[PDB]
């Protein structure tokens, strides 16, 4: 017989009791006025929203409400239970089904409603039922960390510190309350090793005040001390110890796994600053009681740096003129740990030096950590911090300061430095006094590493090495790494891995995030271990649902950017090879194209010859006035080119004139049937609705542009976002080499926004800035020009020659005017920005009809255009008439020669 | 400041034009890098981009395979190829029983890209290259591939691909319903070499028997943006020889010769 359950609009959930049902109609009856009435469409946070999270709050009832007999709680609640895990997850288990239940149009549930309401009553039902948890194998298999038991999807575990984020005890509230019957054997007696062995018994307290009653701050947050007594470092370095151990309890105990059979699927397992000691008792558990026994005795380590740390080094109050500064300067509350992004190595060491020289030796700066080429943090006095942060002030940017418009000259740098929320002063001289100190403590008892138990590596911070192979007292090098040691994070996470593991304190803060930049094109997916939050579209850090998998085929990967744009050769069944590119996919021709320059591919006769030559051109719209006399033009290079070939067409964006005809002319002559294949749009990227204009009703194959500055470059991904189907070739050309500037340095821009083009898999993207040879652009196509910048391979989709081919045999430049560029010499890719100062072997850069620095040979006529720039044409009305009057015998004799 | 900066690129086209052919008072365009190099002038372009071309293959060779030109994937010819890996059409009913492939499509819409992919599939021969060609050229013309409507999926249709994974000897052959019954509606083969032979065939005719709108195409592997072409030169007589047969009997002969 059938049973309801129905609240407001959902009727559908039915579960099917026995015939005894004098039982479940009395259940019910409370539980029909247990949940709260209906909001208008779900929108309670302590009501059902689904059809499984009426069934799982029903289940909620019958344990937590428990008024009848325990023989027939347990029946009812296996009953629901039985329903749950044949009808709504088959195979796959609770969070795997509650990923695909968040991103459910259909049902629109929240965060907070899937983890109360599903999360929370499943594993209530899980905890009455199968009461130690030794039996019953119903746990699915999990395919990351099957794959990386065996296979080539090798798995390393990585662990937090401390200052990801401020309240970080809401983190070990939030895992208590959902995960209550899971990590509570485990926080009862962490407490009961905390304030019963050891803040009973240290040589003396005053540190902590409010007891460390640790079960009665997660489920009472009116007796939890508010958020500057929990960082402090006495009850902050053994909680976040917790918390990192019961994420590291609660993944071992949803795939109902031993933590030394979750230890053999990777390897691997370092940890930033206070997370390697979670490093070491991963790497060395062996079962669920060899783990316990070596759990605790990472907190009683945390507990002695805590304490020790804290009399060698107190906390202090800043004057109030100081921290009011700060804070409203863009910054946090002076602490030892400030922490500075996006600024170079090479200029904030001597940043720190200009500081250092004013200070005695014991109130000096120190780069305590390194955590990427552009993410340090500076550990010293917090007044002392106060200091490079006001000679920081005066180096920084502004909001609109535009070096975007105006080349590189104002020095003013944009970057962005804050403080960390950390209480003490990690990694450096000031807590170095408090080691002595606790080695002969942790020598006190038996909190000594075994140092050969450890069965995975763990990568020391300090230099990367293995602390298996480390000679010594492995404790004792531990509280080295950090109280003085600089923690190395490069070289310290120095491997080769598929997916990483965080089982941090910060979550979507904690140490992915943070480093996730530093290795960013070479496959290695970053999951957070502790958060579910199933809302993840973009695809650079993955997510706890992703831990575990059904199918081996629903593994998410990294994007490897030299395995996918690695380029290949094809051979054809003639004796023809190509090189297997994106860009030369798209054309069947070689990746290597010449764009539409205005004086040299107006001619037809010119456009036809390098397409006959089997490589992509464009004859340009630039020279062209009347749609009659370009269509003239047009059609004279398919006279004299072979059928089946195709054109390209260079329209400037700076005229509306000149598309006021150039746009309906592709239009009437694509639907009449003409072999122009594309369109590039030069000079400037056009409007998102004025772009799909030129995608949908024109008949091209592929579209062209050219983004110049940064913005561009995003805005050409919104169209590239808007309809993912069409190829957009996106052709990057720098301020070098080109007839005309992006205004910025070349390899700047694609260097912080490569990983957002190629999310876009119809953008193809093209090096220009002056190429002219096979040796000078083959870095470019490989991906090595960027290893010179401690960046990963970043390859492009070929490459286009501009003013390398204008001394062709079939260019129609005249042969007086080809030697001219031959006797002209070359820059390399660094020094071009001396061409608004002086010639450069032969080429200045004047200002265009319309005012642009337009690069030219430097001749005696545009010395004479350079000079009345420099001298007239840059003055006002009134001032203008006079310098003409004052040279205008002078001006004269110039035109004339 | 208008007569000075205005329409002025061309001159370094024609230098005859400007006084006593100076080059020192023209305006060339050149960005600064790649200037060092250039000594070598008056170069046809099919040599200047040749071996920047044929530099980057030299350099492919010896550095990922191995210095072997015998490991290179050899294809017949060289275009874009899009990913279908897995046989999940939605509504199909296909079955290989030892070379005849029947693909009757059973329901709905499919996906028509999809669609084309079984259609001519695991190969590189003729066949993929006209049923996924993007372009027909008619002489000089990019127009839409007959393919993609000839061998549209609707409903209740059937083709059948004789040894389509086997050789040049491919046979498709679309059939549709008229009055309950599969007529051989669109037939496909490869008459001679690099020549292919579409013929649609209509069943209602004058005098109750079916003709065949044949219609040649050439195949240039040599190409690979446009590997397809219509031959024009006596097509638009094979229409006429078609509706001649369909519109009068096929016992009066087909005569053009009027005046
Ligand atoms: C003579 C000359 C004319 C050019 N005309 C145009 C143009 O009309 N529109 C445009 O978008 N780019 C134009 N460019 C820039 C090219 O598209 C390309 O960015 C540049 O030639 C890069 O040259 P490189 O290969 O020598 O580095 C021109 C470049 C030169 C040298």
């Amino acid at each position: 017989r059938p049973l309801v359950l129905n609240h407001g609009s959902i009727e559908s959930t039915i579960l099917i009791p026995t015939t005894e049902y004098h039982f479940y109609q009395t259940l019910l009856e409370g539980f029909r006025k247990s949940l709260p009435q209906v909001t208008e469409g779900f929108a309670d946070d302590d009501e059902p929203s689904s059809k499984a999270e009426l069934l799982m709050k029903f289940l909620g009832y019958i344990v937590q409400s428990g008024v009848s007999n325990q023989q027939e709680q347990l029946a009812a609640a296996k009953l629901v239970l039985n329903e749950f895990e044949s009808r709504f997850l088959q195979g796959l288990n609770l969070h795997s089904y509650a990923a695909i239940l968040l991103k459910s149009e259909t049902f629109p549930t929240t965060l907070l409603k899937i983890k109360e309401n599903l999360i929370k009553n499943y594993y209530l039902g899980r905890a009455l039922v199968y009461l130690p948890g030794q039996r019953g194998l119903v746990y699915p298999p999990s395919a990351l960390l099957n794959a990386g038991k065996s296979g080539s999807a090798q798995i390393y575990a990585i662990f937090g510190g401390q200052g990801n984020t401020d309240d970080y005890f809401e983190e070990l509230r939030d895992i208590y309350h959902i995960y209550q019957g899971l990590v509570s054997d485990f926080v009862t007696k962490a407490q009961l090793k905390l304030q019963e062995l050891i803040r009973t018994t240290p040589e003396t307290d005053r540190i902590y005040t409010q007891g460390l009653d640790l079960i009665n701050w997660l489920e009472n947050k009116d007796k939890t001390p508010d958020q500057q007594q929990l960082l402090s470092i006495p009850m902050s370095c053994p909680l976040i110890c917790v918390i990192q151990l019961c994420h590291y309890i609660v993944t071992c105990r949803i795939l109902g796994i031993t933590p030394g059979q979750l230890r053999d699927s990777l390897k691997g397992t370092t940890g930033h600053s206070q997370g390697l000691v979670t490093a070491v008792v991963v790497s060395s558990a062996d079962s669920w009681e060899s783990f316990e026994k070596l759990a605790l005795q990472a907190v009683e380590f945390m507990f002695y740096i805590g304490v020790r740390g804290l009399q060698t080094y107190p906390n202090t109050s800043l004057p109030p003129s100081i921290v009011q500064d700060s804070e409203e300067n863009a910054e946090g509350t002076p602490s030892p740990m400030l922490s500075v992004r996006d600024l170079s190595y090479d200029q904030l060491v001597k940043f720190v030096n200009e500081t250092n020289q004013h200070l005695p030796e014991a109130k000096h700066i120190d780069i305590s950590l390194i955590n990427g080429p552009r993410n340090v943090v500076l550990t010293g006095p917090p007044q002392s911090l106060y200091g490079l942060n006001l000679n920081l002030r005066k180096a920084k940017a502004p909001s609109g300061l535009d070096q975007a418009r105006i080349p590189f000259s104002e020095r003013k740098l944009r970057f962005s430095n804050r403080f960390l929320p950390i209480m003490s002063p990690f990694h450096s001289h000031l807590l170095s006094p408090s080691t002595e100190k606790i080695v002969a403590d942790l020598k006190k008892a038996g909190v000594e590493f075994s140092q050969s138990s450890m069965k995975l590596p763990v990568f020391d911070t300090y230099d990367g090495k293995d602390l298996r192979s480390y000679s010594g007292s492995i404790a004792a090098r531990l509280v080295e790494c950090i109280t003085k040691l600089r923690v190395n994070w490069e070289l310290s996470t120095e491997f080769n891995s598929t997916h990483v593991l965080d089982f941090g304190p910060g979550g979507a803060s904690g140490l992915g995030v943070l480093t996730h930049r530093n290795k960013e094109g070479t496959g290695s997916r970053v999951i957070v271990a502790g958060v579910l939050d199933a809302e993840s579209e973009d695809s650079e850090f993955g997510y706890k649902q992703e831990i575990f998998e059904s199918n081996e085929k629903a593994i998410k990967y990294a994007p490897n950017w030299l395995k996918e744009y690695k380029p290949k050769l094809v051979k054809t069944s003639a004796g023809k090879i190509f090189v297997d590119t994106k860009f030369s996919r798209l054309l069947g021709r070689a990746p290597l194209m010449v764009p539409g320059m205005t004086p040299t591919t107006v001619s037809p006769d010119f456009v036809a010859a390098t397409l006959n030559a089997g490589f992509h051109t464009e004859i340009a719209g630039g020279g062209y006035f009347a749609p009659s006399i370009m269509k003239a033009a047009l059609q004279r290079v398919i006279d004299q080119v072979t059928p089946g070939t195709g054109v390209g067409i260079n329209l400037i964006y700076v005229n509306p004139r000149m598309l006021q005809w150039g746009i309906p002319m592709i239009k009437e002559l694509r639907e009449q049937g003409f072999p122009i294949q594309s369109l590039s749009i030069g000079a400037g990227v056009p409007s998102l609705e004025v772009a799909t204009e030129y995608i949908e009703t024109l008949g091209l194959a592929h579209l062209g542009l050219k983004p110049g500055s940064i913005d561009a470059v995003n805005q050409v991904i919104t169209i590239a976002k808007a309809h993912p189907n069409f190829p957009i070739v996106l052709q990057w050309t720098g301020g070098r080499g080109g007839g005309h500037h992006s205004f910025e340095d070349f390899h700047q821009p694609i260097l912080q926004m490569y990983s957002k083009i190629r999310k876009c898999k119809n953008i193809i993207l093209i090096a220009g800035s002056g190429f002219g040879s096979a040796e000078d652009t083959y870095p470019y196509l490989t991906g090595s020009w960027s290893h010179q910048f401690s960046y990963p391979s970043m390859p492009f989709d070929g490459v286009l020659f501009g003013s390398r081919v204008m001394t062709a045999k079939e260019a129609k430049t005249s042969p007086a005017a080809k030697q001219a560029i031959a006797d002209c010499t070359g820059v390399d890719n660094s020094q071009w920005e001396n061409t608004y100062k002086k010639p450069t072997g032969g080429i200045i850069t004047v200002r265009s009809e319309m005012g642009e620095p337009i690069h030219k040979i430097a001749t005696r006529g545009v010395m004479l255009w350079k000079e009345l720039d420099d001298t007239i044409f840059t003055l006002p009305k009134n001032k203008m008439l006079e310098a003409i009057a004052k040279k205008k015998d002078y001006i004269i004799k110039k035109l004339n020669a | 400041e208008f007569f000075f900066k205005k329409d002025s690129l061309w001159q370094s086209e024609d230098l005859e034009a400007v006084v006593g052919e100076d080059v020192q008072r023209t305006c060339i365009l050149h960005g600064p890098v790649a200037a060092q190099f250039s000594n070598k002038v008056d170069e046809p372009i099919k040599d200047i981009l040749e071996n920047i071309h044929k530099g980057h293959i030299k350099s492919l060779v010896k550095e990922v395979y191995n210095g072997d030109e015998s490991k290179i994937p050899v294809v017949e010819y060289f275009s874009s190829v899009d990913s279908f890996s897995d046989t999940a059409i939605e509504g199909v009913k296909i079955e290989r029983s030892r070379n005849t492939e029947t693909f009757t499509v059973t329901s709905g819409n499919v996906d028509n890209q999809q669609w084309f992919d079984l259609l001519a599939g695991k190969e590189l021969s003729w066949r993929r290259a006209f049923i996924t060609a993007a372009r027909l050229v008619q002489g000089t013309n990019f127009v839409s591939n007959p393919a993609h409507s000839v061998l549209a999926p609707s409903k209740d249709l059937v083709v059948k691909i004789e040894n389509g994974s086997d050789a040049k000897k491919t046979v498709l052959t679309a059939f549709q319903r008229v009055r309950g019954k599969y007529v051989p509606a669109v037939s496909l083969k490869s008459i001679g070499d690099l020549k292919i032979k579409l013929e649609l065939i209509e069943t209602r005719t004058a005098d109750k028997s079916a003709v065949a709108l044949e219609l040649f195409y050439n195949y240039k592997p040599t190409d690979g943006f446009a590997p397809i072409l219509e031959v024009m030169e006596g097509r638009n007589t094979s229409i006429k020889n078609f509706y001649w047969k369909l519109w009068f009997g096929s016992s009066v002969p087909v005569d053009l010769d009027f005046d």
